[PDB]
């Protein structure tokens, strides 16, 4: 699925992938996904951002992307990136960006920082820090630095030679404040490329020039501001990057010019093996961190440019539906059925055959269809009762009109329920029908040439009734279990195959409706949100019949 | 300090309180600390919380109370006399804040409240959602409201028209109008009200409460998508910024 | 066109904008207005928004991530006449050159009309823009002002 | 509320606050609302206002209250629980 619609995109192999403190942000829970950028909510991890690594023919590359980065492999813009110079091995060019990104776009792009000009650097030890100094310096500004502890201010002096002794304070406390202003003989430096918060960030606005620009990298006490012409300016770098307007290029250009200077050059990195992501993301939070923080998902080699090999990685499997390809929810348009959609339409689905008996019927299923198109999905509604070959030809033929047949999710039902001293043959033959006659058809019409190579989603919804049966209740019982053997017979044949005995569904069911509480031979009505993780595992794992119930307290 | 000591027992009439539970969690609602500041303001300028038209702004929600399944608690209200800033906490955990003013005729805006046809009816089925649906989606994400907070009688598919069942509690109509908004915004996760921006209460122009025999009223209520203004009978909710939540299992370990 | 017009008295403008711009929201909001219609101005704010205040509290409570906030206080630049003057005098200039900036609407005021002028300028029925007409101009387009005395209390 | 009433009798320890005078007026000072809050916070915790360290941030001084040459003034004091944001106002 590594083609996207909108513009053009590059599969790019990761080698080195960078973590940021939004990395940690968003995973610890402070920066929840909605509050990303539309564009990023909808994507499949929000983790990571910077990445460097060989792209398609190999030549190597580095730069920012869409927000799953931290992984082995990343379907980039073609916009945002960067070709890797000589003399930089990849475990550096992890570094350049995210940190001269934000540099730039900070001081250049909206600083707009003049050759003079005083800026005031904020926790100078990180690497925005020493980008922002390589800039401010590239400009000729007087830099003010605020290094937290001493090593960090012994390691930038040694890093930058014309820093002198007067241009350092201590941002731990509330001292660099004193600092700034004794040495700047009041007036208050000009670009304050902020990033602390509290207190700390009440004495940081309160040094604040005339004509004077906050650069905010994380705003209330601002706002009582005293020096007449100034400016605030929020820099969330995941805006711009997911709307790259004409901005992302100029900095795209800007940190190319930058690069074929010596202004850009790598900073501090600490390399941490792939497995561990716990003990990364602790230290990112302890504020121990060195310098900048990579990830090694694979060993550069020896040529500067070839194919990046063969690699296989351990990952808990997910389940993702292929964008091009059509799946049909036989009895789709019941309870069931329509979240069963939605949350495949979540999962990728965009070609859907939600098939029913008559169609639309109330209104929330109407509500349900035209959310789904929302999303920007092809849900074409059937009413096609599958009884005979033509009925199941035409549901495949509206399928193929759709896209390549990939999927068949049988959730029809039908509920005579009827002891057995008293039951007629009219109710078993129309309970049959919606599992036996509709099965039977769907499995001899997907297993055809021209679909089995393409079919990789044959599902067929069940009931626990045939495993631990239900009072008067023969006729489910004896369709879910044709349905399991025939799942069997397929999984022992080949081809996709796979059947979920199922409890009882919440909400959605007529039981949610009189009360998602009645219990029934001890089984609590299980919840939707809960039933859809567990089919979320289910759907992704070799096993012909499976089975889920929620005990009820006894 | 206008502390009030809400109860929760069989018999007092509060019990209809615990009808609003969130993911098996009797949470006390938003629109209570919102009736408590209405009334603490009435109080405070005197005046009958039935008959002052108020409005609540920059309201936002810090914390949600667990109501005990029987006994009673405390919530204490500070208002400030000239802001009006209300800080509705209990115990030693502040719950809601903001402003809170009695404004002139100058109180809605939308002007649904002088509506008093419904239309709804004679319309195809297949184009108005009933009352169980329109909880069915609520219950789906995760609200699961007991019978007295089931204040909506009937839905359009556009999440728009609906009409509200009036029954006297102010409570039980605010949080369904606040249901209509959250059912303005589809999707799959938790919502939870954050910050409000504007809470207009007009009881004037609102209908009389029922009679015991009178059953219900029905009001007709909209909700315009371009301010982000839900308007049902005398009252007037906009803005409802909104975070996430990470549910919960209400059951034992599937 | 005539779908590009609001009212700015009431706060309809905010209706206005929001359903024609499709509700993404504008990107430069040159403000001029204070109070709750500086809340309903900074409600529209889109991302990456630049809110260009010419006369601040509500935008730093602000929801759209990527913004700015611009405060523009001419008197400002006008004293500390650094490169952005030249620059902005530069901008004038060339501009001045084109046929883009023409002269708006005036309303000459004669001398002894302080007092009226300045009563006038608070009403708010201000016609365009408001001169005093401190000499009539003469013909040639290069000559020596002459001589005028004012009356005027000595100091 | 905790209305504070204040006398500037001849004989009442308060007289001296009038020898506060800006340009033949008898203002009460700022430093006088800043006690008064002080005072306000101390009783309102069970504390005395001899013995309790206090911080008073983001102050802002709206209006001067004219002392009376003889008689007695009402000022009110409304500090919240939590946030401490108090409000010294006199009438309305």
């Amino acid at each position: 699925a590594s083609s996207e619609k909108g513009q053009d995109c590059e599969l790019c192999t990761v080698y080195m992938a960078g973590v940021v403190s939004r990395d940690l942000a968003l995973a610890c829970g402070k920066l929840r996904r909605d509050e990303l950028p539309a564009g990023m909510f909808c994507k499949e991890g929000t983790l990571g951002i910077e990445f460097s690594g060989r792209d398609t023919k190999g030549k190597r590359v580095m730069g920012l992307c869409a927000p799953p980065a931290l992984a082995s492999s990343v379907l980039c813009l073609r916009s945002s990136l960067w070709s890797v110079p000589q003399h930089w091995s990849l475990e550096e060019a992890a570094t350049v960006p995210v940190a001269y990104s934000t540099a730039y776009y900070a001081l250049v792009i909206r600083g707009h920082v003049r050759p003079g000009d005083t800026v005031l650097v904020h926790a100078g030890g990180s690497p925005v820090g020493q980008a922002a100094i390589a800039v401010a310096q590239s400009c000729g500004c007087e830099i003010f630095i605020s290094t937290a502890t001493d090593a960090e201010t012994s390691s930038l002096k040694s890093m930058f030679p014309r820093l002198k002794d007067r241009n350092f304070c201590s941002c731990k406390d509330a001292s660099f404040e004193r600092h700034v202003k004794k040495e700047t003989s009041g007036k208050g430096v000009d670009i304050i490329l902020n990033c602390t918060t509290g207190e700390l960030l009440g004495a940081s606005i309160r040094l604040l020039a005339s004509r004077g620009r906050f650069l905010n990298l994380a705003e209330l006490v601002f706002s009582g501001s005293g020096r007449r012409d100034t400016s605030f300016h929020d820099i969330n770098l995941d805006t711009l990057i997911d709307a790259q307007g004409p901005e992302w290029t100029e900095l795209t250009s800007l940190v190319q010019k930058g690069i074929q200077s010596g202004l850009v050059k790598p900073l501090a990195r600490t390399v941490y093996a792939m497995d561990r992501l716990v003990d990364v993301f602790k230290l990112l939070e302890e504020g121990a961190q060195a310098g900048k923080l990579l990830v090694k998902i694979r060993e550069e080699e020896a040529e500067k440019i070839t194919l990046p090999a063969k690699k296989t990685f351990e990952a808990v499997p997910r389940t993702f539906f292929h964008p091009a390809k059509s799946y049909v929810i036989v009895g789709g348009l019941g309870g069931f059925g329509l979240e069963l959609a939605h949350w495949m339409v979540l999962r990728g689905v965009r070609k859907l055959v939600l098939t029913s008996r008559n169609g639309i019927t109330t209104g929330y299923q109407t509500r349900k269809i035209a959310f789904l198109r929302s999303l920007g999905a092809d849900i074409v509604v059937c009413a096609v009762n599958v009884t005979s070959q033509a009925a199941a030809d035409r549901l495949v033929k509206t399928a193929t009109d759709l896209g390549p047949l990939g999927g068949v999710f049988n959730l029809g039902l039908n509920l005579r329920d009827a002891l057995l001293v008293e039951q007629t043959a009219e109710n078993y033959k129309q309970t049959l029908e919606a599992k036996i006659q509709t099965t039977s058809l769907l499995d001899g019409i997907s297993r055809s040439p021209k679909i089995q190579p393409t079919l990789d989603h044959f599902v067929m919804f069940s009931s626990l009734s045939a495993g631990h049966g239900i009072p008067g209740q023969t006729n489910y019982g004896w369709g879910n279990s044709y349905m399991d053997r025939l799942c069997e017979k397929r999984r022992a044949q080949g081809l996709p195959g796979l059947s979920i005995q199922w409890a009882s569904i919440a909400d959605v069911g007529f039981v949610g409706t009189k009360g998602n509480n009645v219990v029934i031979e001890g089984k609590w009505p299980q919840r939707m949100y809960n039933c859809l993780q567990v089919c979320d595992y289910f759907l992704s794992q070799n096993r012909p019949v499976v089975a889920c119930h929620v005990l009820a307290e006894k | 300090d206008s502390s009030y000591s809400i109860d929760v027992s069989a018999d007092s009439p509060d019990r209809y309180l615990l009808d609003h539970q969130v993911d098996g969690r009797e949470l006390f609602p938003a629109c209570g600390c919102l009736v408590l500041a209405w009334k603490t303001l009435a109080a405070l300028n005197g005046r009958d919380f039935e008959q002052m038209p108020v409005r609540l702004s920059r309201v936002e929600i810090h914390q949600a109370m667990f109501l005990p399944k029987s006994g009673s608690a405390t919530v204490t209200v500070s208002v400030m006399p000239r802001t009006g800033e209300f800080q509705v906490c209990e115990n030693e955990n502040l719950l809601a804040s903001g402003f809170v003013t009695c404004p002139d005729k100058d109180v809605l805006e939308t002007s649904t409240h002088a509506q008093t046809r419904s239309s709804l009816q004679d319309r195809p089925a297949t184009e108005v959602l009933t009352r169980d649906e329109v909880y069915r989606e609520l219950i789906l994400r995760g609200y699961e409201y007991g019978p007295y907070f089931q204040g909506i009688l009937r839905a359009s598919v556009d999440g728009q028209e609906s009409e509200i069942t009036w029954d006297g509690r102010w409570v039980s109509f605010m949080d369904s109008v606040l249901q209509m908004d959250i059912l303005a915004r589809p999707g799959d996760y938790q919502m939870l009200p954050i910050k409000f921006q504007s809470i207009n209460i007009d009881p004037r122009v609102q209908p009389a409460a029922p009679a015991e025999d009178e059953d219900v009223v029905v009001l007709p209520g909209r909700f315009d998508p371009v301010l982000d203004i839900v308007s049902a009978g005398g009252v007037e909710i906009r803005g409802l910024e909104t975070i996430s939540a990470s549910r919960r299992l209400t059951h034992a370990p599937e």
